[PDB]
């Protein structure tokens, strides 16, 4: 039942969302090696792999209708505060709940809480993003859903710094809008408003999630030694 | 507003 608009908007994301995520990991093998040992042994290779994650995001973004319509401005407030949600949203899909890891295609390319503790996060942060992760899972979201929801977190105009507020709402509507319709003509009711409020309730989760990130990355970016070993786009968009 | 990296990435 969805219109040709919001099939419209699902084929843009579809695209947007293929043309940025290379589900055979080939260019992990370009990233500082992984080392499972000195302090934050794994800083390196994860600082690696956000810089090259938040390539993607703003490659989604870029796709998403209106968004390029907006102020150059309202776009980078808007990439730098969802960049590190979108990224977890993102991570979901090589997440497995066999073992609570991220599989890519390879034993060193496999990430456990071990390797997020190596480069510099307390479980304040990994207890919860582990739980994130599993109720993620296990709601077996659609390709579709999985695309509106990291564009609605992207387009979202509660966050701080945003001067055309109005506008981002404009854009975030027509998605809430496609996303219910999409899960409409895949559930009756009530399975489709239970699903839609935990799709909701993860939305609030990672905004949880990113206020503890953004402490642990002010603590651990206030060090000239750890910041030498981030990358200069990572230092970009999560600073200041 | 200092964002040439993110900027040129959205070109
Ligand atoms: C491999 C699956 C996967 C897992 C993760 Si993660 C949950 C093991 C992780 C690791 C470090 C980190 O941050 C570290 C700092 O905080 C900031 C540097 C250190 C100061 C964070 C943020 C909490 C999360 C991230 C991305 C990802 O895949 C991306 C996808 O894009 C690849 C496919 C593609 O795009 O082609």
């Amino acid at each position: 039942k969805l219109s040709e608009e919001q099939q419209h908007i699902i084929a843009i994301l579809l695209d947007a969302h293929h043309k940025t995520y290379d589900p055979t990991y080939a260019d992990f093998r370009d990233f500082r090696p992984p080392v499972r040992m000195s302090p934050l042994s794994m800083l390196p290779h994860l600082a690696d792999l956000v810089s090259y994650s938040i390539q993607k995001v703003i490659g989604f973004a870029k796709m998403i209708p209106g968004f390029r319509d907006l102020t150059s401005d309202d776009q980078i407030v808007l990439l730098k505060s969802s960049a590190i949600e979108v990224i977890m949203l993102r991570s979901n899909q090589s997440f497995t709940m066999d073992d609570m890891s991220w599989d890519c295609g390879s034993q060193d390319y496999k990430y456990d809480v071990t390797d997020v503790s190596k480069a510099g996060h307390t479980l304040e942060l990994i207890e919860p993003l582990i739980k994130f992760q599993v109720g993620l899972k296990k709601l077996n979201l659609h390709e579709e859903e999985h695309v509106l929801l990291m564009a609605i977190c992207i387009v979202s105009p509660d966050r701080p710094g945003v001067q055309d507020a109005k506008l981002v709402e404009a854009i975030q509507d027509r998605l809430s809008n496609t996303l219910q319709t999409y899960i409409r003509c895949r559930h009756p009711p009530p399975g489709s408003h239970q699903l839609y409020a935990k799709m909701i309730q993860k939305l609030a989760d990672l905004r949880s999630l990113n206020e503890e990130h953004s402490k642990q990355y002010r603590s651990l970016s206030f060090q000239p030694e750890n910041s030498m070993k981030l990358t200069p786009l990572v230092l970009e968009v999560f600073g200041n | 507003k200092n964002h040439p990296m993110l900027m040129n990435l959205l070109k």
